[PDB]
């Protein structure tokens, strides 16, 4: 019970809404959320991608390719997908996985491939961003 | 140990 | 336009 997001994972889901609104859409998907991972591009989740050869310029425009953009720019509040809400939940089961009492953005890397069907699931795995091996990747580089 | 998944300011409770 | 950033019910306000 109880877990907190960190200020920096608190970041991401900022910029998850804006990224939509710079693309136009009228939601914000699981690609919108490993934009803004991309975004804040600063966290172990960031790191753990370029420690496996992955490039987060890369992954910015394979993920752009895919879904496009809107045709105007929708105001306020842009509601979240379903499975981008799934993302954050799978984020803090992510989370205690690994006997973390908080949510970083590490977790929510593992989320969102956990989740297993968006755009950011896709192009994550297509570039051997597998969920036990981004595990690892985070388990180490947090090992201190 | 118990789990909560009611997203509330940034905390799951 | 009013944009408040506080997550409510997944909602931003």
């Amino acid at each position: 019970m109880f877990e907190r997001f960190t200020d920096r994972a608190r970041r991401v889901v900022v910029l998850a809404q804006e990224e939509a609104r710079m693309l136009n859409h009228n939601y914000i998907g699981t690609e919108h959320i490993l934009l803004g991972l991309i975004h804040e591009g600063e966290g172990v989740a960031a790191k753990s991608l370029e420690s496996l050869g992955i490039s987060l310029e890369g992954v910015r425009s394979q993920v752009e390719e895919i879904i496009g953009q809107g045709q105007q720019a929708p105001s306020g509040h842009i509601p979240f997908t379903p499975r981008a809400k799934k993302v954050l939940e799978l984020s803090l089961r992510e989370a205690l996985q690994l006997g973390h009492n908080y949510i970083g953005t590490e977790h929510i890397l593992l989320g969102l491939i956990r989740e297993g069907e968006g755009v950011a699931a896709q192009v994550l795995v297509k570039l051997g961003a597998e969920l036990t091996r981004v595990r690892q990747q985070v388990i180490q580089l947090l090992s201190g | 140990v118990v789990x909560t998944t009611v997203l509330v300011v940034w905390v799951f409770v």
